[PDB]
RNA sequence: GAAUGUUACCGCAAUAGUAAUUGAACUUAGUACGAGAGGAACAGUUCAUUCGGAUAAUUGGUUUUUGCGGCUGUCUGAUCAGGCAUUGCCGCGAAGCUACCAUCCGCUGGAUUAUGGCUGAACGCCUCUAAGUCAGAAUCCAUGCUAGAACGCGGUGAUUUC
RNA sequence: UGUACAACGGGGUAUUGUAAGCAGUAGAGUAGCCUUGUUGUUACGAUCUGCUGAGAUUAAGCCUUUGUUGUCUGAUUUGU
RNA sequence: GAAACUGCGAAUGGCUCAUUAAAUCAGUUAUCGUUUAUUUGAUAGUUCCUUUACUACAUGGUAUAACUGUGGUAAUUCUAGA
RNA sequence: AUUCAUAAUAACUUUUCGAAUCGCAUGGCCUUGUGCUGGCGAUGGUUCAUUCAAAUUUCUGCCCUAUCAACUUUCGAUGGUA
């Protein structure tokens, strides 16, 4: 899927399409509002950890 | 590590305050520093000529 | 963790909750296979390898178990283990 | 694998066990085995039916806590820039704010101002 | 099945076998279906062929609007009532016997669907899916 | 099941039987072909029909588990606990048995028929045929599966004393 | 005369659905008494609540067993 | 002076005659039986609440739109996160 | 015609309202401080009245049919008390 990243200490945001879904099965079963650990989706956001905001499904 | 979209740049921050009490919270000035003064001002070209146009101190 | 399976992950032989009806225990190395084999439970039985290479994208499958059923099969059997029958049940009047 | 709870007894069905039913107002109704499924049928209140979940929790026996609850003390404590003003910028403004003399040289020469100008429309009308 | 079938369907247990009264589930007209062929069935004898979810029978309209009644047309199960299993493993079942009423080709002669549908059914027809409501 | 020295275990295989069957969808492909209208097939995949052999993890059925609870009438002074009502009746009910009402499984080699061919005379040419020969059907025979001749056979163990 | 077998007993597993007994300021109410209550007491009262997912049953073709108690040389026949 | 917030308005108008036979409606009453934005005219020295610090009255608090930026769906006057 | 208008007592409120709003003009008095006063408006606000309304309401009045003579009242029909 696409990941829409905010950082709001800068103020800055971006998307990251993110495929290889063993990585992305990380953010399965887990409600907004939830905090995950980013070294499971990635080792480039490793030490990192992402609170869950929101989203789109398809259509 | 640091993220090239969102942890190695920044956005400041569109609009400064408006109300007077505001603007003396975000500079923590005083009880009579004449918040008149502190007022962000926003430089703007309009051709060769330059102006600042601050804000209107509200209450 | 005969029983268990890499996504399960929690330790517990094959056998079922009480034993095996009319047989008991496998603490022995056992051959899980799918479906039903001819004979009934206590019997001898005689396994062969088969008498031709087969490919048919059915005898090529790997197969990988998420999941291995532990529950008593002397009834309607509800838990996997008694761990997790203590869990759901809590304190019981034989459990000081 | 996802472990479904009964819906008559809260017992938990494993994959493969008990039965399902889809009443004409389409809402699922699962049970763990046939005795649940039978007593649903004959129109039994759960809340009456002494060994379930729904029981035992309306007489409170067996009571058990899962209590949790995290609130976080959080202040933000960020400072940011802003277009008009730079950081440094207004680091120097706070900086600045105690023992200013300026508000009383304003005063001072603003109240100047007001009398001339008051002086200047006397003029004006002769 | 036969012709406007979009794709294959898993052995479901059959429930309804020739002679069966069910439901009709949309706006046509039609009160009830009484099945008297099912589409696709096999040939043993003394064996009366029966339909499951997702079937395409031949049927007759008991009760309804008389300009649908005395005549046979093509007819989609949508409920079943018997208990069937899929192959994740549930044993399921509806409440009532429904079907509607189709074309040969697949297509819906009313535009709606009261009530839930199989998911069997709604994967194997397209319309019946697009008419459908809640789909289980 | 007597008799093959006795008794035991492991085998061989004459002969006899034998089984799998049919369709749809996707793709090939809106392709070949055709002016157009229309409109295939081989290979591949996923299922299904009829049949067959098992099996009972699950789901359902069955209930003298007379296992637990409930209910009527009467009898045991009452209570407790029971008897009788040809299994008193009702709900649930393990186990066993069982259902295309449940699940699993159902092999691949050779030889041929029709037919199409090769070489090649008869008949200086030609010809699948006469001599010789290639490929080929849900056919046949094997592989495999079931019995094992109670007068078919082999290997091996042990073989009694007061 | 033993990782022996059995009968019991214990544990597990299953079924049902909360045993008898005791207690209660629970209980539609209805009677008696006075020290005429502000839990008045006594009596009766389907039922309710607690002890109590309790009690009962559980191999007869369920699993298991450091327990208890026992059992272990009767008959007939067979030889190249 | 766009956008957007806020306040008003969108219950007027215009259309039709399906229903409706003590119903509508007409003329005549009643509210000592009630609601009423708006217009118009009048009309709140008392409000620091243990009312001595609790309290700024040369005037206290929090958002949030518009906006910037990152986005999703074939699609709607759809909207999400920052 | 009133238990009316209005007023007074004891309280009650989970508490309403009693201007932290906006435009022009900027003048007078001095203990000359950004001191004190100060005009014409805009919007808002409690209650009463008024206006524009609304809702119920009194009396009398409607076509053809008895090949409609009894209708209403379980499930409000007519009245009483709350
Ligand atoms: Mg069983
Ligand atoms: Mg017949
Ligand atoms: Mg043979
Ligand atoms: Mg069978
Ligand atoms: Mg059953
Ligand atoms: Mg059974
Ligand atoms: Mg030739
Ligand atoms: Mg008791
Ligand atoms: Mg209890
Ligand atoms: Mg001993
Ligand atoms: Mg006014």
């Amino acid at each position: 899927m696409k990941l829409n990243i905010s950082y709001p200490v800068n103020g800055s945001q971006k998307t990251f399409e993110i495929d290889d879904e063993h990585r992305i099965r990380v953010f399965f079963d887990k409600r907004i509002g939830q905090e995950v650990d980013g070294e499971a989706v990635g080792d480039e956001f490793k030490g990192y950890v992402f609170k869950i905001s929101g989203g789109n499904d398809k259509q | 590590q640091e993220l090239e979209g969102l942890t190695d740049t920044t956005v400041p921050k569109r609009l400064g305050p408006k109300r007077a009490n505001n603007i003396r919270k975000f500079f923590g000035l005083s009880k009579e520093d004449d918040v008149r003064d502190f007022v962000i001002r926003r430089e703007v070209t309009k051709g060769e000529k330059t102006y600042t146009k601050a804000p209107k101190i509200q209450r | 963790a005969n029983g268990a399976t890499s996504f399960d992950r929690t330790k517990k032989t094959i056998t079922p909750m009480g034993g095996f009806v009319h047989y008991g225990e496998i603490k022995n190395d056992f051959i899980m296979v799918k479906g039903c084999i001819p004979g009934n439970r206590k019997r001898i039985v005689t396994l062969r390898k088969s008498l031709y290479t087969n490919t048919s994208r059915k005898a090529l499958e790997e197969v990988s178990l998420k999941w291995i059923d532990t529950a008593s099969k002397f009834g309607k059997g509800r838990f996997q283990t008694p761990a997790e029958k203590h869990a759901f049940m809590g304190t019981l009047k034989k459990d000081l | 694998m996802k472990v479904e709870i009964d819906s008559f007894s809260g017992a938990k069905i494993y994959p493969g066990r008990g039965t399902l039913f889809v009443r004409g107002d389409s809402k699922i109704f699962r049970f763990q085995n046939s005795k649940s499924a039978s007593l649903f049928k004959q129109r039994k209140n759960p809340r009456r039916i002494a060994w379930t979940v729904l029981f035992r929790k309306h007489h409170k026996k067996g009571i058990t806590e899962e209590v949790a609850k995290k609130r976080s003390r959080k202040t933000v404590k960020a400072q940011r820039p802003i277009t008009g003003a730079s950081l440094d910028l207004i680091k120097e403004r706070r900086s600045l704010k105690p023992e200013v003399r300026k508000a009383n040289r304003e005063e001072k020469l603003k109240a100047n101002k007001e009398k001339k100008k008051a002086e200047k429309a006397a003029r004006k009308a002769e | 099945s036969g012709n406007g079938a979009q794709g294959t369907k898993f052995r479901i247990s059959l429930g309804l076998p020739v002679g069966a009264i069910m439901n009709c589930a949309d706006n046509s007209g039609a009160r009830n279906l009484y099945i008297i062929a099912v589409k696709g069935s096999g040939s043993r004898l003394n064996r009366l062929p029966a339909a499951s979810l997702g079937d395409m029978v031949m049927a007759t309209v008991k009760k309804g609007k008389p300009e649908l009644r005395k005549k046979v047309m093509p007819a989609i199960v949508v409920r079943q009532a018997k208990s069937w299993r899929r192959r994740d493993g549930v044993f399921l079942y509806f409440e009532d016997n429904a079907g509607v009423i189709a074309n040969p080709k697949g297509e819906m002669k009313g535009s709606a669907i009261t009530g839930p549908v199989g998911k069997e059914c709604a994967d194997l027809w397209p319309r019946v899916a697009s008419n459908s409501g809640v789909v289980v």
